[PDB]
């Protein structure tokens, strides 16, 4: 069966998928990911609070058509700058 | 409290802060993978990311359930910010399966613009404390969240809340570290944690900053705590 899904990101974006219930969600998220061109390692992809890990099937995750997943940056704050 | 450090572990801690693949995951579980680059916001001087945070939270939820503590909640570093944007509705499902209530005390981590800080909800004396190492105050953000606490209970439970019987706090000004560095304001957020969790007073201070910091790579590297 094939799902909708929609992806917010923090600034109000919103991106919806097709895809069937057991194709890993690693799809989704490179996919988003390039679309947007953001770096993997600068964003969390989050159903519900939770994480989403690149194996996880919108199925295991008992996802539904139209369910949204959030996107938000890494938090961080300040950057150490060592010398010699 | 403070411990020392086997060589083994000073080691095993010296290897992961060490070069590397970036983006090597040298610790899995509550379906966080921290890798080398997250894991290096432990080293002393640099500011810990949220991999970093929701994983000792996490931790803390499991030391206290195996040491027989208090039941412990904790939210994902993300849940204040689309709290603050969407209002409940935007989280309401981020409690899905979970009574909130039936627990005894809840974590909020809190990201501010560029420290981070706790805030301690404790639902057995219907207090709520906004602990910040940088002095602030926590005013909208613990209105804003005894507000979720109302909406949550009503949702959820279909009962309301007595917001009066629910007294705020704020850290008195002595208990605010001299020092002020933002970029230890993690390890307050997840020290000031770990004894809340406990029921141990706050009796650290600045100076076993780097110390726990060395510690808590060892035990996220094993997924225990000291």
């Amino acid at each position: 069966d094939h799902i909708n899904l929609k992806v917010a990101g923090q600034d109000g974006s919103v991106v919806q998928f097709k895809i069937k219930r057991h194709t890993p969600l690693s799809k989704l998220m490179k996919a988003y990911c390039e679309r947007q061109g953001l770096s993997m390692r600068q964003i969390r992809f989050r159903f519900d609070g939770q994480p989403i890990n690149e194996t996880d099937t919108p199925a295991q995750l008992e996802m539904e058509d139209e369910d949204t997943i959030d996107v938000f940056q890494q938090q961080t704050g300040g950057v150490y700058l060592e010398h010699h | 409290d403070l411990l020392e450090l086997t060589e083994d572990m000073e080691k095993e801690i010296s290897n992961a802060l060490g070069h590397g693949p970036q983006d090597e995951i040298l610790s899995s579980a509550f379906k966080l993978r921290i890798t080398r680059g997250d894991i290096q916001t432990l080293k002393n001087y640099h500011w810990l990311n949220d991999e970093v945070i929701n994983f000792y939270m996490n931790l803390l939820v499991e030391r206290n359930k195996k040491q027989g503590y208090p039941a412990l909640h904790v939210f994902s570093t993300f849940f204040y910010p689309k709290l603050k944007s969407g209002g409940y509705q935007a989280v309401k499902r981020w409690t899905k399966g979970v009574n909130l209530f039936e627990q005894e005390i809840i974590l909020v981590p809190i990201h501010r613009k560029v420290h981070w800080s706790l805030v301690v909800i404790d639902l057995r004396k219907k207090c709520l404390k906004y602990l910040d190492s940088m002095g602030q105050k926590g005013h909208r953000i613990c209105e804003i969240l005894l507000q979720y606490l109302q909406d949550e209970s009503k949702t959820k439970r279909n009962s309301d809340l007595n917001l009066l019987e629910w007294t705020h706090h704020s850290m008195k000004p002595h208990e605010i570290p001299q020092q002020l560095n933002g970029s230890d304001s993690g390890m307050f957020t997840c020290k000031y944690a770990d004894y809340i969790s406990r029921d141990k007073p706050i009796t650290f201070t600045q100076h076993q900053m780097p110390l726990f910091r060395k510690k808590m790579v060892w035990e996220i590297l094993h997924q225990q705590l000291l």
